[PDB]
């Protein structure tokens, strides 16, 4: 009998893992789906339960040590733009529902998944985005407890439903992940977030984070990247999978495209005006750094990967770089008339941020620049002044109408980005739509979509009434939990908006 | 590539910008959230209420219909998917306050700490003193279908994660499931390190898989797992039926009496480690699942008996599809040679009495189910030859 | 809200197992599909279809015995009768508007508490399945327009 | 109350003041240390050479007699301490790379493993299966006894630790004395669980002090023990006797034979963990151990024999005194009822055979030491009736 | 039978620990000693094993992970003050064996304990130790790695043989806790530095680091602190359990005024060198602080603590004050005459250095700026000059004579501190004694110090090649690990050392 020290190796485990399963008749996937992949199905990473729980404990508590130490040593929680404060606090509150519901679909996935390797890859997956929610929720936490404006993150789960952007976050990440057939929810919540968007949005944040100078975020970005990578290998494997069905050339590209168009339609401009408009240090124009990250870097290698298998590329980013090349400026202005519905605190672009705006985006100026002069000029931060941009809005003729399928805010005439207005009657009920993609997405599933404008919520009433209601003022209870300026000077008080009166008029109702 | 907390003139800047006063007063995270504890604990502090529920789900903060539905009229979370009904869905708190930090820690100190006793083991070679018998037969062929029972639970919690209504009880379920699959692994891996000491010894699971599948010994608990995987969708009652009920009598039985005082018995030591590792597992799972039913559920002020109507209901079936398990399940105690104690008739009805009785005192007296423990042994026990 | 305080109270006089039934009924068809018969009660509609289906649960196994509560419909209809009959409804509708009518019109009748819930997943699961083989097909080649006409909307503004 | 990093003209002033180019090539820490695998382990990056040795120790890096010596002549770490000699004293290096950090890492690892466990086996209730005589006169009476042997073990190591003549010699037996020590915790916090699950066991230490002190079975451990700690002052004898053949024949016979397979063949199922704790303590000990003394002093080119003669004479001399302990503690297999297999004479014999084997080809086949186990097992059997 | 959960606590095992011991005859403490404590002894801190390893381990990670991760993502490493980082170098080199050598006495009081609970206190003393002697090797890991100067941290064991204060250090930390008595030591190895210094010493650190810009340090010595502050409370209570003893009021007083005294000597020049002379940024004089913490807040709480049980307070803290006006600056100068045999890069006070001085020490400047002045002017820096500081000293009848007791290099002339030189001749060996307290503790015990003058050493020995034989070049192997100059420009050679041509001359032997 061997006596030598021998220690087992997760290799074995895994092996034997593909072998796990047994097969029986009334086994089959719980959940709707169209696509069942192959039995058997090999994974790039042999993880266990074991191996994978020492790999995230020693990333974790490094992390946690690195940011419970030396962050507040250095005291860098307070030695933060507030701008950027406020930019984190919308990013973190956006991101750690979005990876819920990550988890909410790679658990759709698990439960729809056949090869017991590709289930515990999905087990993993599910186990790494709970991580990520919960270093999303630690930032917030640590933000509250140490950052001079604790109010958006105190309450940031509460008020997130008052903000606009809250929908659209929503109907991209939150609903655009578990709604959808299996498969078509593992390309959204994991192949077009993965490469098309979360490999490049994390770098950018860390990135802007050091240039703007906190560096609390830039560790659990890189520590969620670290997993994400396991992300883009379990995805490739899992779309290898589902190819070779005869099902799947029928319906993977229309998919594709479906999702993609989906998560870029409120992804563009959502970042590009988390990044211009709420940073004061700036490193690269968004425009160049979307279209480089969205296109140069993830169709040309994916669709080398995927192409071989019958892939083809979407045709909707032809119109999609159009869009983009004014889709954030234009969420931009919905967002600074509807400062008041949203959290986070907003300062408007000064003239070095003007002139930096024009001397990347041609034109910029005569487009936007004027309209926040005359917003500036007209007692925006006054509080006494008791002006409320989207009554000047009302006044000039320019009311924004958010799409019915992405649920973004959008003003037809102040948009010089591509995409039109559309305005639809179905059973008595008016349907706004902003893209013949969304159009077409709406007509044919009218069932799919039901979500309810604010505009008609908030129908007969006032607009202190609905921040006061929706918890949306600050802990004294006398002034709301946004602020028109990033300065701690002047803070606006609901006193003030009920000065205002706005009143909301449904403007699909027209 | 220049930081802005390093830079100089950036860092002048940012100081000159930031504010003198703090603007809101409260530092707390989340302080509006009720506390189960005196004190608004840490793991409340993240996990609670990160799930968007929309006012028509039971304490929902948001408002408004699923912005995208499934394809079709059904919600994608519609409280349609459970049966039972809860004043709210956030009510529930793990009693041991376990986010993913201190679960992963724990997870990787299990890891780390079997494989250092592992290879101590190995170095030691105190294999050679086990049973010929006992590791020969019992656990090459029968404990590797043990496997295939906690590998079938684990895949069967694959639509509560999805289903789930509310955000602490979708962790503990995974963390459930986690435990689950990492017991499997906990099994094969103790079947490739004694394939490791000792040669000839089958590592391949071909012989487990017969077993659970061909071999009539297995046949109650296979049938009962495939039934817990597509019978019932609803997750309330995938998570009662395959963590109280079926579990703690059926797994629990095994675990607890056969494959550990048998393996001692018999002289085998490496076991009782993977078995106490399950049972703590076990413990842990349990823990949460009777604080989440009898906290939240059973004892609602409101839907009150209804929740509860439901549980008895499921708790009656289930229970007689765990008693038809068990007894074909304990045909391996005429199949192992004879031993005063614990293989005997007498020492096997004491076995399931204790089993019954903490059962019984642990769940059905606070859900309300009525069951006497005697005709439910006698039952079991009429299988055994 | 006065609307949902008036409907929780009218709530109220629901004690018929049958009627509270026809009520859950009749509100789902007049106020829950996008095939709508009024939108005045929007926004608040959902909140009131929670409270009835509370009460409805509430009335359900105060009488009903656990026969009837793990395979019997509350109007009286076996859970297998509905899974032939809506399962051979969907292989003869041909038509995807038909389908998703049909669909739509199946999740009005028979949702819970009104349906087991294990049957009615399952029930789902094979509708949703066999409407994503019918409808998703083709999706890109009709022209927007077709969509338009086909769907019957009228629009009011474009540009 | 301002940092030099974060506030801006300071950082300034410091990016102005330091240099522009690297002033050494390489960033290798220590890297004239020689290292005994492939690439300089970080374990020998950090420990090696931590000890500032004069020219007159070997291997010493430094220059000139102690500044302040013992009163008296004495030098303060003279190599007159110990009677092994070799051509340099920090040519040795744990096998397991384990300094302060691993270390610490992995003894919090068994405490936050152990409580979770403890907490999980009191919540089973798995003690009433135990065996009411096992647990209720050898545990009690004789288990508290090799508490005290653990103990007299680990004070024994106090003198190494001053008189060791190296650094990682020193963290080594520092980390075996650690070991001792928290084995001892171990076994009283082993009896105080037990006393707390079921009510009138006897949790106190005087049953077990009695045991150690006026019972003739651990008589000859105890004197072992006693002249362990006193007897010699040699840093080097205590180290071997208290590691290699004393230890590895008494205690690890103890208790990976007998507390142990006993345990098992009893129904107990909680003592199997802190022995298992307890052999994997051991057997990192003694790892370490073999490899200083096979490495360093068993094939010192120079030294040599001289080197092994000294160990060749203190094997003989603690081995007779062990043979000795162990023939005196093996009557209480005739104190425990008989049970076939471990208790009965054959078993006893093999085990003991299997014990001596293991330790011969382990350290007698490197050193040199010529035994025979039939007649040790034989000497070691003639105490058992 | 009860079935609760419960989970056991450390008290009952330590509780239990007390009755461990059992009593006979032959047990005896192994090392010479004239005290016996009382059998038994509480100790304040309830600690096991298994509590250690749980706190020292939290606080371990977290330390490593803020250190591998913040540390150098900021790039702090490299943005550090040149002389702090040749300053950081040499405490970290002092200190690392100084620990390792508080191992090494802890363990002998373990040996010579009798209490089971003291015993297991001491245990805990030794692990604590040696993670702190871990810690300081790591600093000087991290600091090779990524300080811009490695060489000083590379072969800081190799070279630490060839400085002068080298053997002042050994006598103070090294052969100061080990030689003593065992009660003795742990006064010296324990009490006289956990209060007089070591606790004083650990803040100072931290906040100059923090002033001079090194976030390394910090974290590593407020771990080591939350450990030290268990080692003044074994302390106390271990002179607690040393009272009530017949001899102890014999010898007690004494023994603490001889340990006080002989750490003293050495410790005050030592750290007022390393901290005045090299930092940039000063927060507060050296003089003011080690008054404070070596008196106000030590002898007040100790006596207060100690003489209700006899102890009386050594009355050479009058003379000590006086010795440390000006003992500092003498090893400064002694120290920037020998600083070719130190490995640490230093660099004379500045103009702005020499105003901070005289301002804050009256008298500073006509003592000692001149004569940095001249030294400047005549080469100092210039490798070309070939100008020897020794040299000038030597020409200028100023001649360094080492203490024989305290091994503190130490000029008669040049000096403004109290204490003389003492010139004594034994059995045809000269021997050199600066103070009186040393001399009658070198005339009691001749046999208790016999530590070779490195003039001797280096006999008929030129200078460079010393520093060849002794491993003091650099990797490229013509450039010397120490230099002139904190600038990274002009770099000395070991042939200008030649050029030179400095040759020791044995100053005691005269
Ligand atoms: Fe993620
Ligand atoms: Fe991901
Ligand atoms: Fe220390
Ligand atoms: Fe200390």
């Amino acid at each position: 009998v061997n006596r030598a020290p021998v220690g087992v190796e997760p290799q074995e485990v895994h092996k034997w893992l593909q072998s796990f399963n047994w097969d029986f008749k009334e086994n089959r996937t719980k959940y709707a789906t169209k696509y069942h992949m192959a039995n058997q199905t090999k994974e790039q990473f042999k993880v266990i339960a074991k191996e994978y729980a020492r790999m995230e404990a020693a990333k974790d508590e490094r992390q946690f040590g690195t940011l419970l130490d030396g962050l507040t040593r250095l005291g860098a929680g307070n030695k933060v733009h507030p701008r950027w404060g406020e930019t984190m606090k919308v990013i973190s509150n956006f991101l750690e529902v979005g990876e819920y519901n990550a988890i909410a679909a790679s658990a759709m996935l698990w439960d729809s998944a056949t090869a017991a390797e590709q289930k515990n890859g999905y087990l993993a997956q599910v186990l790494d985005e709970i991580r990520h929610t919960h270093q999303c929720a630690f930032i917030n936490h640590y933000y509250s407890k140490h950052y001079h404006d604790p109010a958006g993150h105190n309450d940031a789960r509460r008020t997130r439903a008052i903000g606009p952007l809250w929908k659209g976050m929503k109907r991209v990440f939150a609903d655009g992940f578990i709604s959808g057939d299996a498969v078509e929810c593992s390309v959204n919540l994991q192949l077009v977030g993965e490469a098309c968007f979360t490999n490049p949005l994390i770098v950018a944040v860390t990135e802007w984070a050091s240039a703007n100078g906190d560096e609390i975020t830039p560790t659990v970005f890189l520590s969620v990247e670290t997993d994400e990578l396991r992300h883009m290998a379990n995805g490739y494997q899992t779309v290898v999978s589902i190819a070779n069905d005869p099902a799947a050339a029928k319906y993977l590209n229309t998919d594709l495209n479906n999702a993609f168009w989906t998560q870029q339609k409120y992804f563009t401009p959502a970042l590009g005006y988390l990044f211009e408009y709420g940073s004061k240090f700036k490193v690269e124009p968004w425009v160049k750094t979307w279209n480089r990250w969205v296109y140069e870097d993830w169709g040309g290698i994916w669709i080398g990967r995927l192409g071989k298998y019958g892939v083809e590329s979407p045709r909707s980013l032809r119109d999609a770089k159009t869009d983009a090349y004014w889709a954030h400026h234009d969420l931009a202005l919905a967002a600074y008339a509807l400062w008041p519905l949203g959290f986070a605190r907003l300062a408007l672009p000064d003239e070095e941020d003007q002139e930096w705006f024009e001397a990347n985006y041609p034109g910029w100026a005569d487009h936007y620049g004027k309209i926040y002069n005359e917003w500036k000029k007209l007692g925006y931060e006054d509080p006494k002044s008791g002006f409320i941009p989207y009554a000047w809005l009302l006044a000039n003729g320019h009311d924004v109408y958010i799409d019915r399928v992405s649920q973004v805010p959008f003003i037809p005439s102040l948009a010089k980005g591509s995409g039109s207005l559309r305005v639809h009657e179905f059973n008595g009920k008016k349907h706004s739509l902003t893209d013949d993609w969304g159009e077409r997405m709406w007509l044919s599933e009218p069932e799919r979509y039901e979500c309810h404008n604010l505009f008609e919520q908030y129908e007969g009433r006032e607009l202190s009434e609905v921040i006061a209601e929706g918890h949306g003022v600050r802990s004294d209870g006398k002034t709301l939990i946004a602020q028109p300026h990033v300065r701690g000077d002047n803070l606006w008080t609901l006193e003030d908006i009920k000065r205002a009166g706005c009143v909301f008029p449904n403007p699909l109702a027209k | 590539t220049k930081r802005g907390l390093t830079d100089p003139e950036r860092a002048a800047i940012i100081a000159a910008a930031v504010p003198d006063h703090a603007l809101d007063t409260q530092r707390k995270y989340h302080y509006f959230i009720q506390p189960r504890w005196k004190r608004l604990s840490e793991y409340e502090q993240l996990s609670c209420y990160a799930q968007p529920n929309p006012d028509w789900i039971a304490g929902g903060l948001d408002w408004g219909d699923w912005t995208q539905k499934f394809h079709g009229g059904r919600p994608s979370w519609g409280n349609e998917s459970t049966e039972l009904r809860t004043t709210d869905w956030y009510r529930h708190r793990d009693p041991a306050r376990r986010w993913h930090a201190p679960y992963v820690k724990d997870k990787s100190e299990e890891a780390r700490y079997t494989q250092r006793f592992l290879a101590a083991y190995s170095s030691e070679g105190s294999i050679r003193t086990i049973d010929a018998y006992w590791r020969d037969e019992i656990l090459n062929k029968y404990y590797g279908a043990l496997l295939y029972n906690e590998y079938g639970l684990f895949n069967a919690h694959s639509s509560v994660g999805r289903d789930c209504l509310s955000d602490t009880i979708r962790q503990s379920a995974t963390f459930a499931g986690l435990d689950k699959v990492d017991n499997a692994q906990m099994i094969q891996m103790e079947r490739l390190f004694i394939a490791k000491l000792v040669p000839g010894f089958d590592a391949s699971t071909d012989v487990p898989k017969k077993i659970w599948t061909t071999d009539p010994i297995y046949a109650g608990a296979r049938g009962a797992v495939e039934e817990i995987w597509q019978g019932i969708q609803d997750w309330n009652e995938i998570l009662w039926a395959g963590h109280a009920v079926y579990d703690a009598t059926f797994g629990q039985f095994a675990r607890r009496e056969f494959f550990q005082r048998l393996a001692t018995v018999y002289g085998d030591t490496l076991t009782p480690f993977f078995t106490a590792q399950s049972q703590t597992y076990f413990q842990t799972t349990r823990g949460a699942i009777e604080d989440l039913f009898v906290y939240c559920l059973a004892n609602d002020p409101e839907f009150g008996a209804h929740n509860r109507t439901f549980l008895n209901a499921w708790t009656e079936h289930y229970l007689a599809r765990s008693v038809t398990a068990l007894k074909d399940f304990v045909g391996i105690y005429a199949k192992v040679e004879k031993v005063a104690g614990a293989t005997d008739r007498a020492g096997v009805s004491e076995a399931l009495q204790r089993v019954f009785g903490d059962w019984k005192v642990d769940y059905a007296d606070k859900i309300g189910f009525n069951i006497d423990v005697d005709q439910k042994v006698d039952a079991v026990l009429a299988g055994f030859k | 809200n006065s609307t949902r305080t008036e409907w929780e109270g009218k709530i109220a006089k629901l004690n018929s197992v049958d009627q509270a039934t026809k009520f859950i009924q009749d509100f789902r068809v007049a106020y829950s599909s996008p095939f709508r018969k009024s939108y005045d009660l929007d926004v608040d509609y959902q909140y009131i279809e929670r409270k009835i289906e509370e009460r409805l649960s509430v009335l359900k196994t105060e009488k009903l015995s656990v026969a009837d509560l793990v395979t019997k419909a509350t109007t009286g209809e076996d859970a297998a009768a509905v899974e032939a009959a809506w399962i051979a409804k969907m292989k003869a509708a041909e038509s995807k508007y038909a389908a998703e009518r049909i669909h739509i019109e199946f999740r009005q009748l028979y949702k819970p508490p009104v349906l087991p819930v294990n049957v009615f997943l399952r029930t789902d699961a094979a509708l949703g399945t066999i409407l994503m083989e019918l409808r998703n097909t083709d999706y890109y080649a009709t022209p927007l327009e077709g969509l338009r006409k086909e769907r019957g909307v009228k629009v009011l503004h474009l540009q």
